[PDB]
């Protein structure tokens, strides 16, 4: 038993191995989500692949229920065994109280593991961050993010990665209500965030939407150069 | 007791209480005691010296760090 | 330097700074005295607070009919030792159906102390315990440290400005196995006094004094009762 | 008690365990030995001067069997050697008594080399210190293999541990061919250990075994005092 | 083989007063065909207002009692007040039920006050089950002891019968009458009557002697 | 470089727990006053989004009917505080059919509060109050990280909680009620938050001897807003 | 420097600094000694009297470990009752399972090796304590055992340790223990101590002298006033 | 002799501080600045000196002459927490 504290308190109250990991969160790929009121959509942006290997294995958006999908950033490896204790998790609350889970449980239970984790012995906390988006029963979609200290956090709309931020201030400086009115719309916002963040040009982004009563959907590479086609047309005439 | 000597000294002193609560000091923190015990006298403007004098020297020549502390006992 | 990190490590003069770190904790709290008579024990303790609104600290703790004590400290290890002897109080009880002799209580303390003082990795325990108990040999008042070395006594006082209370106490300590409560207690209220600033006393909220008797159970008492006992004493002289 | 529960070993900044490094270069102090196999046999041999005339040479050991046709030898320290020894005559035995057959030799180097690599992993120890020959001819064919710190293993047709083996393998490469004979490989075995040997080699300044199909056994100093006869 | 359990006799029996309660019992001790003692009370003074009664199983009444009396401490340090009765009765239902799977051999009747001056009176089963109840008998003699006070205390049965509350002389007479009425016919029933009065102020006792079969 | 993590102070104390008495001051403020009328209750939220969902962050919790909970400092370490405070009361209930007093809980967590060690890892860095009515009428506690806990009357914790404890003794009596208690607090709130106050950067929560304990909405607050 | 921190490094020339730090912390203790007499071995212990609010017969420094064995200490009070708290347990384990009185020879070998146990770890400090043992057989005569901090055991017709160890065993040697009956030991061994430790270093002095041997029956027991008080009349006499 | 302590300090010290280096600086008059004190707990003179020439030049930046509160909160986040990865006091605490 490797019993060693390794979660300290700084001189001047922080926890170095947490703010470290934060780094190592802020230089995870870039990852967008928005929610609508009758769909909800979000992506991942730079796949940066070799233009010639498959990748659904490199897929970094899964579900853990029908109604609940799941992306993240940060390293890939940490985040699939937290990925697979909230499948044993969230299927055990079926096996449990008979409802399907709600989000809001979900993700308390996602940053419940995470805290007591960076309490724990012998331990460096997870450097990943996740957004959660579930369409609950009664149909109220809503989303949350994880910080890898484990403080869950509603939004209405959130970007994480390399090069959040500035995203953050285009969301915050595009999102109205109207802008969540079409569907097509809202995932024209999320192609205007993406394609407002870091080149992409098509074949490093990846979306996937929810309906709210569907499982979820990924689009082929012809609906992004369409509503992309579509954006550039639409910022061409408005030039 | 020596250092002592030179002063205004009240009959105010009890060197084997000053010396029995101030253990693992040398003559020169022993004479430290004394000077600075002379100098908050003449911060409080007064001319001779009394036991609080010491008392208060003591804590300097010791010379703590604060930050506090009161949520003991 | 580098010979004041763990307890393990014996100084070149042979005398670890973790242990005379912890005799500093005993000192940054406040002070309480207690003595006894030939017939009874009387411990009186010093509260302190923070604000005026919030409550005072108490210091004195219930822990048998016959076993009273006082701490100084932290409050952590002092209930954490509390619990213990609470629980040797009464498994003891429960076994041989007696109440238990304080000298072979206070043994088990510092047997349970020495403990986290050799190993690695482990802190000793901040705490004054002023103890005051019945055997069948009458009053017993034993003073604890950090370093587990229990001492028999007739009055000590721990705490902040301690020492002047021992001045007291030994100007006075003849008188003590003579006199019965009613003077024996304001003789230690007498000692108390001595270790104030020069404006403030005994204000009927900042005190407490715990008595066992000889046909008389270990009793609290604690700001009205205290005021029947704060009355009748003189005046502080300048 | 209980252990520290960390490796002492990491990786440098220039991707290098050192500490197993050094304990190459401990195996490189150690005394010289070879070993060569030809065509029924191996045949291995050590080079064991006392420090006085005051030992037994008869007392200890560098040659050791593990079984009826398996024997071994290192270039090394001492007692590091004489531990994985033990564990290597324990493994034999729960081989045999699940299979109820020798053992394979590279069956053996599996386990032995798990073994090693394994402890150069686990919390708290300083690695072995010592490098192995290993013989024997099981299903007819002998085999030769050599050990590391590291815990690899190889397969050499012939080679040689110890100090000197960087002029010892030259030698055996202008020396050894495929086909040999068992006295033929005792004769340059000889040769070899007598590239960097003392002034005097004696019947005892060495210890030689050998495998056949008969299976592996230990000389004596008669014959092996009638080996180092005829010799040079 | 080694049987673990034996039995000891005794009779408990309390009745809910209206300020009051009282808790009575014989202090026979004894098994087989033959008597150890003519002196043991099965009265129990916990606080000043909760006393129990505890038959059956001998040994086990005195460890009970002991592990209640560690378990008040117990409470009292780690609350600063005394318990009451609801929760003397709330507690020691989960002792029993502690070792279902190897049980007590004991009957337990618990009387005492509430909060507010009245009296209360709870009957244990063997595993840790209960209820409130204005009056129950334990021990051997239970069953010749419960109808009679159902017919006085309960006025069951009776026709045009008024209800006035229980004095407590009246109860005094009906508990030293009903023992006796006991006592002629059961042989566990003792050769004294201890019995306990909780009032508002204290704890009384008396001792009456019975026949001595 | 490094000390061991239960190392004494020359001055005397520790390292790591008074490192946690400097960790608390980066939280929100919060302000809780005793009432013999009733304890009341306030915190601000500390908003930072638009898109931000107000709601979902919260500092009252409470524990039982009669229990309810403020904290500070670091926010995702209380939770476990809060369930270990919760399941002690349905242990008290559970096996003495009554209510655990609000003392009595402070102190259960407070043995809590220091136990971590090198064996079987760090202090917490919260700062709690306590609001509850048990028998004795109204309480409020305030603990430590350390785990010393104290009756007070009108605590303040936070960024702040010098200040507004400054400015609270001057305004805090024995006779005070509870609809001035509110509108005092909230004035002194008005005074020492970023933002401005409106129905969304705070809420509250009271606790009564007659009622059970209340959380206030974004309906029955504006009144006090309007009405500061 | 770096060397002298665990209890598992050795010096650069070989040896360990924290065994012999905590031999140093021995000297700050006051002063044990104690001689066999010809019949029996007699305990001599000064206790420094530090105030007066002490009550006498407080922390005493002499302890008593079976019905014979005796035990006198010096160093930290508390390791010294730790230790005597596990040999009295395991002369217990001895009785328990043998069924008779353990003997020295085994006694301080048991407790030896138990020293030596904290002598080879990082985890653990050594003792900073330093005690003598000795009792009487009638089987096998009177005892005397000492025991350093190392743990490391010897037979001694004598033996001194505290502060003045060789200003204290200088004079011991001029007595003749091979043929007193300790009558006179309790006066001679009150003296060699009377003259020692001073009214500069100390303020007072407190005696305190156990005492075994057949005359006490082979059990173990303190000495009684009036032979204690023979030795103090015995005192004033070292003046001239 | 003298054993003189130098440490952060408390908030009305930092306070002070501030009305030390933004005395004599162009700015919108109906700031405060214990707000900032807040958002300061552990910090230098220095540091503080570094907020106040630091916002100075956030009102130099696009074209005005007074600075403002919300210049003073863009001084904050990147002296504090944008060069709060290097930060250069918590091991001289401890002075080690």
């Amino acid at each position: 038993s490797y019993d060693r504290a390794i979660t300290v308190f700084s001189p001047d109250g922080h926890l170095f191995q947490v703010e470290y990991a934060q780094e190592a969160v802020k230089k995870g790929s870039t990852a967008v989500g928005v929610r609508g009121r009758d769909i909800v959509v979000l992506g991942v942006e730079k796949k940066s692949v070799a233009k010639l290997q498959d990748e659904r294995t490199v897929r970094k958006i899964c579900a853990l229920d029908d109604n609940v999908c799941m992306a993240f950033a940060g390293l890939t490896a940490d985040a699939r065994i937290v990925i697979n204790r909230a499948r044993v998790e969230c299927q055990s609350h079926r096996l449990t109280v008979e409802d399907p889970v709600t989000v809001e449980y979900i993700t308390r239970y996602i940053a419940s593991l995470k805290q007591r984790y960076t309490q724990s012995n012998g331990r460096r906390p997870f450097g990943i961050s996740a957004l959660i988006v579930g369409f609950d029963f009664d149909g109220t979609p809503r989303l949350y993010q994880t910080d890898p200290s484990g403080t869950y956090h509603a939004w209405k709309a959130n970007a994480i990665g390399r090069g959040a931020k500035s995203v953050r201030e285009f969301l915050e400086k595009n999102y109205t209500d109207e802008a969540i009115e079409t569907d097509d719309l809202t995932i024209k916002l999320v192609i205007k965030a993406l394609l407002e963040v870091v080149q992409s040009g098509g074949k490093n982004i990846e979306l996937a939407v929810m309906r709210r009563d569907q499982s979820l959907k990924i689009l082929n590479p012809e609906e992004i150069e369409k509503y992309v086609a579509e954006i550039e047309k639409e910022k061409e005439e408005n030039e | 007791q020596i250092h002592s000597r030179k002063m205004n000294v009240s009959p105010d002193v009890n060197y084997e209480e000053l010396a029995r609560c101030t253990d693992d000091f040398n003559g020169a923190q022993c004479k430290a005691v004394c000077v600075e015990a002379g100098m908050i006298a003449l911060r409080r403007g007064a001319t001779e010296l009394t036991h609080e004098d010491y008392m208060e020297g003591i804590l300097e020549v010791q010379a703590k760090k604060k930050a506090n502390l009161q949520y003991y006992a | 330097n580098q010979y004041d990190n763990d307890v393990t490590v014996w100084s070149p003069q042979g005398r670890i700074h973790q242990i005379e770190y912890a005799m500093e904790a005993v000192k940054q709290g406040s002070a309480t005295v207690g003595l006894k008579s030939k017939t009874h024990a009387v411990l009186v303790a010093l509260k302190r607070a923070q604000s005026e609104l919030a409550a005072h600290q108490k210091k004195i703790l219930h822990v048998d009919n016959h076993i009273g004590i006082s701490i100084a400290g932290l409050t952590a290890d002092a209930r954490l030792l509390c619990n213990f002897m609470r629980q040797e109080c009464l498994d003891s009880r429960f076994v041989f159906d007696r109440p238990l002799p304080v000298s072979r209580l206070v043994s088990l303390i510092g047997s349970k102390t020495q403990i986290p003082t050799q190993r690695y990795g482990r802190r000793p325990y901040g705490v004054g315990l002023l103890i005051a108990g019945y055997d069948d040999m009458g009053p017993h008042i034993f003073q604890t440290c950090p370093s587990a070395n229990y001492f028999d006594c007739r009055a000590m006082s721990i705490g902040a400005r301690s020492q002047s209370a021992r001045t007291y106490l030994e100007r006075h300590m003849s008188e003590f196995m003579e006199c019965n409560l009613n003077e024996l207690v304001k003789h230690g209220l007498r000692a108390l006094r001595e270790t104030l600033p020069a404006e403030q006393d005994l204000t009927t909220k900042n005190v407490s004094i715990g008595i066992v008797g000889k046909d008389l159970e270990f009793t609290i008492y604690d700001d009205d009762d205290v005021s029947p006992f704060l009355e009748g004493l003189e005046e502080r002289p300048q | 008690e209980r252990g520290y529960s960390f490796s002492l070993t990491t990786f440098s900044p220039s991707g290098k365990l050192v500490q197993i490094e050094y304990a190459l270069a401990a195996v490189a102090g150690g005394a010289p030995s070879v070993g060569i196999k030809a065509a029924n046999g191996v045949v291995l041999a050590t080079e064991k001067k006392q420090k006085s005339i005051l030992y037994d040479e008869r007392s200890v050991h560098k040659v050791e069997p593990i079984t009826k046709h398996i024997g071994l030898v290192y270039s090394g320290m001492g007692p590091d050697y004489r531990v994985l020894v033990h564990r290597a005559r324990k493994l034999a035995q729960q081989y045999y008594l699940v299979y109820q057959e020798p053992i394979p030799t590279a069956q053996l180097v599996q386990r032995v080399a798990s073994v090693m690599q394994e402890y150069t992993q686990s919390g708290g120890v300083r690695p072995f210190g010592v490098s192995l020959l290993i013989c024997g001819w099981n299903e007819g064919r002998p085999y030769l293999f050599q050990s590391d710190p590291s815990g690899a293993y190889f397969a050499w047709k012939a080679t040689a541990m110890g100090k000197n083996y960087v002029n010892g393998k030259t030698f055996l490469e202008k020396r050894y061919n495929e086909d040999l004979e068992l006295e033929d490989a005792i004769h340059t075995a000889i040769l070899t250990l007598k590239e960097s040997f003392e002034g005097q080699m004696t019947e005892d300044n060495i210890e030689v075994g050998i495998c056949n199909e008969a299976g592996f056994r230990r000389l004596t100093p008669t014959e092996v005092k009638d080996y180092l006869a005829a010799i040079a | 083989r080694f049987s673990p359990y034996v039995f000891n006799g005794g009779t408990i029996l309390a009745i809910a007063g209206e300020d009051f309660a009282i808790v009575a019992s014989d202090t026979r001790l004894s098994e087989g065909f033959s008597i150890h003692t003519r002196d043991s009370p099965k009265c129990y003074k916990l606080t000043d207002k909760t006393v129990i009664g505890c038959s059956g199983f001998h040994g086990d009444c005195l460890t009970l009692t002991k592990i209640i009396e560690a378990r008040l401490k117990m409470y009292k340090h780690s609350n600063n007040k005394a318990m009451t009765t609801g929760a003397i009765a709330a507690m020691l239902s989960t002792i029993l039920y502690s070792r279902r799977f190897f049980p007590y051999y004991v009957y337990n009747i618990i009387g005492g006050l509430d909060e507010e001056g009245k009296g209360a009176v709870y009957s244990f089963d063997p595993v840790g089950s209960y209820q409130r109840d204005s009056f129950k008998a334990g021990g051997s003699a239970s069953a010749m002891l419960q109808p009679l006070l159902d017919n006085q205390v309960g006025f069951k049965n009776m026709q045009n019968v008024e209800h006035v509350p229980l004095s407590l002389d009246r109860a005094m007479r009906l508990v030293k009458d009903v023992f006796i009425s006991a006592a002629e016919r059961d042989v566990y029933t003792g050769d004294a009557l201890r019995i306990c009065i909780v009032t508002k102020e204290g704890i009384r006792e008396e001792t009456v002697s019975l026949r001595k079969d | 470089y490094d000390r061991g993590v239960n190392t004494f102070s020359p001055e005397g104390r520790l390292f790591q727990v008074e490192y946690a008495i400097e960790a608390i001051k980066l939280g929100s403020t919060a302000i809780g006053i005793q009432t013999s009328e009733g304890v009341c209750l306030a915190v601000e939220k500390r908003i930072t989004s638009p898109l931000m969902e107000p709601s979902s962050i919260e500092k009252i919790v409470e524990i039982d009917a009669h229990i309810g909970c403020a904290m500070s400092g670091l926010i995702a370490d209380a939770k476990t505080l809060i369930d270990k405070a919760r399941v002690e009361t349905q242990n008290h209930w559970f096996t003495y059919n009554e209510t655990m007093t609000v003392e009595s809980v402070t102190q259960a967590v407070s043995n809590l509060a220091l136990q971590f060690g090198e064996e079987d890892s760090r202090p917490f860095g919260v700062a709690l109050l306590f609001g509850g009515v048990d028998e004795k009428g109204p309480q409020l506690f305030h603990m430590d990280p350390s785990g010393t806990f104290v009756q007070c009357d009108a605590r303040a914790i936070g960024s702040a909680s010098e200040g507004a404890q400054s400015s609270l003794q001057e305004v805090y009596h024995k006779s005070m009620t509870l609809k001035e208690a509110i509108k005092s607090s909230l004035i002194i709130l008005k005074q020492v938050m970023e933002e401005k106050l409106n129905a969304t950067n705070i809420e509250l929560a009271t606790v009564q001897p007659g009622q059970n304990f209340h959380m206030f909405t974004k309906e029955e607050l504006e009144e006090v807003i309007k009405d500061i | 420097t770096g060397y002298d921190l665990s209890a598992s490094t050795f010096s650069p020339d070989g040896r360990v600094f924290q065994v012999e730090y905590a031999m140093k912390a021995v000297e700050n203790s006051s002063t044990a000694i104690g001689i066999r007499c010809k019949d029996g071995v007699v305990f001599g212990v000064e206790k420094l009297v530090l105030s007066k609010l002490y009550e006498e017969g407080s922390n005493k420094r002499l302890f008593n470990v079976d019905r014979h064995v005796g035990m006198a200490v010096a160093g930290l009070l508390a390791d010294a009752r730790s230790l005597a708290d596990i040999a009295r347990e395991e002369a217990s384990n001895f009785r328990s399972n043998f069924g008779y009185n353990i003997p020295l020879k085994h006694l301080a070998d048991r407790v030896a090796m138990y020293v030596h146990a904290y002598t080879l770890y990082s985890a653990v400090r050594p003792f900073g304590c330093s005690f003598m043992l000795g009792s009487y057989s009638v089987n096998d005569g009177a005892q005397l055992y000492m025991i350093d901090p190392s743990g490391v055991s010897y037979g001694y017709w004598g033996c001194a340790i505290g502060k003045a160890r060789q200003a204290a065993k200088t004079e011991i040697e001029k007595l003749q223990m091979k043929e007193m009956t300790c009558r006179d030991i309790v006066k001679e061994v009150a003296k060699i101590i009377y003259i020692v430790h001073d009214e500069v270093k100390d303020k007072a002095f407190e005696l305190e002298l156990s005492w075994v041997g057949e005359l006490t029956n082979g059990r173990h027991e303190i000495v009684p006033k009036d032979i204690r008080e023979e030795a103090e009349k015995y005192a004033k006499e070292s003046l001239k | 002799d003298r054993k003189i302590e130098f440490s952060l300090p408390d908030l009305e010290g930092r306070t002070h501080i501030f009305k030390i280096h933004a005395r004599s600086m162009s700015v919108e008059r109906d700031i405060r600045f214990e707000l900032l004190a807040r958002l300061c707990p552990n910090s230098t003179g220095a540091e503080i000196r570094s907020v106040c020439t630091e916002a100075g030049m956030f009102a130099i930046r696009a074209r005005r002459k007074i600075a403002t509160e919300k210049d003073f909160l863009e001084a904050v986040n990147k002296v504090i927490k944008s060069y709060a990865k290097f930060s250069a006091t918590p091991r001289y605490m401890t002075y080690n």
